[PDB]
């Protein structure tokens, strides 16, 4: 190797040395003592001189602990959470080692050396990881660095002064070290990955701990790769069994995440829906039926509720993501141009023209561009709307070039494309704001102003598609349904889609079992 | 189903 003579045997003999000493002092004078007398034998050894020297000694220990918990497995195998216990012995005394030696590096106002210290021993140990991974490959486990990240993570998150002054650090650090294990990047660890971003205290330090919500986009960060690993296989539904671990912890930590921290899975709903596949109905309905605490939501069965004299209708709620730049410059250009004079009428089959990739069915469309064209044309509508001196209705959201390019998008897409246009506009049908409000409205518009059952029966099937889900529901998608159903004005028992299929009917009762 | 009513005259448990 490139190691140089005897410091193999330095490492083993200190590694031992500590281990002994871990489970040998109790806390007190005689930790202090044991780490003290522990450091001085390691600047006696010549360990601490070089940074080299330092580096090679993290590697090593941490070789030698992964060693450790292969053995252990081999010996549990051959003699008939012990075994558990032995991997923990070594793994949690060098982990404690590490965190002290983190913790005392340096003076006690200088955070800068500790954190420097901290990511190079979280570097080293990812280095280590990644060869494992590729060299053992079936025969990988994920254990050890499960355990020396999740015990790192909650030694240096103990309510003391100098951990607490670096705390945030910390968790930035451990988000880097995350991030780069992702998924796509270490599939050989993703359930120990999942185990570690979804960890109730790691996700209490960055959704709360932290002031001006500067840990809120890391997570999104570390969600959203989660979701882009998990979505070419959750989009096929024969590996439904097979990805049933993975789907459940998925599953898991978005329940936890809504019960606690619904404001998060507000303000960053638009990526997470970006990246999740439409026919993850849970899921995304998990994303979507987020609301923000502070706010009570009206029930959707009160007699005559009216929508448009509620307090927060006329407020938008907050989009944490630049959806703007996924259109293509020229187009926005157009867009926009558009937008402003209503000309010319061209614009629109050349929309479709811009929003289809491919003619293989299921592939055929860019789902960020329709989600992000959507969006867009609707906060632009909002805008205007409001700027000329009132507010969204079903008679002030018509006959404008927003409304146009709904209507055009909602007759010359083919059924795939409408589909994803309806989705889109659905993924917006939320709390009371005025997003909601407006893309209620065009909803039930685009179902009024339809010359043909085929978009009408297929906003329907989108409604009850996703209403059969578990409570609670996004509050807009009920108000939508409730008001397409009821009001007489819509029509909607006159019409041959529901006049005949008893399998509509079904769907129907099962929205009945859901929702009310 | 035929109206509004009607579909909240539903007999689920039966």
């Amino acid at each position: 190797y490139d190691d140089p003579p005897g410091l193999r045997e330095k490492a083993e003999y200190l590694l031992r040395e500590w281990v002994n000493l871990y489970h040998s002092a109790a806390a007190g004078r005689d930790s202090t003592k044991a780490f003290s007398a522990f450091v001085g034998q390691m600047h006696q050894q010549g360990i601490l001189k070089t940074d080299d020297l330092i580096t090679r000694f993290f590697r090593l220990c941490t070789e030698m602990c992964v060693e450790i918990s292969y053995r252990a497995q081999a010996e549990q195998q051959h003699n008939p959470t012990m075994i558990r216990a032995k991997c923990y012995h070594n793994l949690d005394a060098f982990v404690r080692l590490i965190a002290l030696l983190v913790k005392h590096s340096g003076e006690a106002t200088n955070t800068v050396t500790k954190i420097n210290l901290l990511n190079k021993v979280l570097g080293i140990v990812v280095g280590v990881l990644l060869q494992d991974h590729d060299v053992r490959q079936s025969e990988f486990q994920q254990l050890p660095y499960h355990r020396i990240f999740i015990m790192l993570l909650l030694e240096l998150n103990a309510p003391e002064h100098v951990l607490e002054t670096i705390n945030f650090q910390t968790l930035t650090a451990f988000c880097n070290t995350f991030h780069i294990l992702r998924p796509t990047k270490a599939p050989g660890f993703v359930y120990a990955w999942l185990e570690l971003i979804s960890h109730r205290i790691f996700i209490a330090r960055m959704l709360a701990h932290t002031p001006q919500q500067k840990g809120w986009p890391m997570y999104a960060q570390l969600l959203i790769d989660l979701f882009k690993y998990l979505a070419p296989f959750l989009r096929n539904v024969e590996l439904t069994k097979p990805m049933q671990i993975l789907y459940k912890g998925t599953l898991r930590v978005l329940l936890v995440l809504l019960h606690d921290f619904p404001e998060f899975l507000c303000d960053y709903h638009y990526g997470f829906c970006d990246v999740i596949p439409p026919n993850c109905i849970q899921l995304r309905n998990l994303i979507l039926s987020a609301f923000p605490r502070n706010m009570r939501l009206p029930d959707p069965f009160t007699p005559n509720l009216k929508v448009d004299m509620l307090s927060e209708i006329n407020i938008a709620p907050r989009i944490l993501t630049n959806f703007t730049g996924v259109m293509p410059p020229q187009f926005k250009k157009d867009l926009d141009s558009y937008l402003k004079t209503r000309s010319p009428v061209t614009f629109l089959s050349d929309l479709r023209s811009n929003l289809q990739v491919s003619n293989e069915p299921g592939n055929r469309y860019n789902l960020q561009l329709i989600n992000a064209l959507v969006l867009y044309v609707g906060t632009q509508a909002i805008a205007h709307i409001h700027n000329k001196g009132s507010t969204p209705s079903m008679s002030t959201i018509t006959h404008s070039a927003h409304m146009d390019i709904f209507q055009n998008l909602a007759v010359d897409l083919d059924t795939e494309g409408r589909y994803l246009f309806l989705n889109a506009i659905a993924n917006q049908l939320r709390y009371p704001n005025s997003h909601t409000h407006y893309f209620s409205c065009t909803m039930l518009y685009l179902f009024a102003e339809a010359n043909t059952e085929a978009i009408q029966e297929q906003i329907t099937r989108v409604l009850l598609e996703r209403l059969i889900v578990n409570r609670p529901h996004p509050w807009g998608l009920l108000i939508t349904f409730i008001e397409l159903i009821k009001n007489p004005a819509f029509k909607f028992w006159n019409h041959e889609f529901v006049h005949c299929a008893p399998e509509i009917e079904k769907l129907f009762q099962s929205v009945a079992q859901c929702c009310m | 189903f035929s109206s509004w009513n009607d579909y909240l005259g539903l007999a689920t448990l039966i």
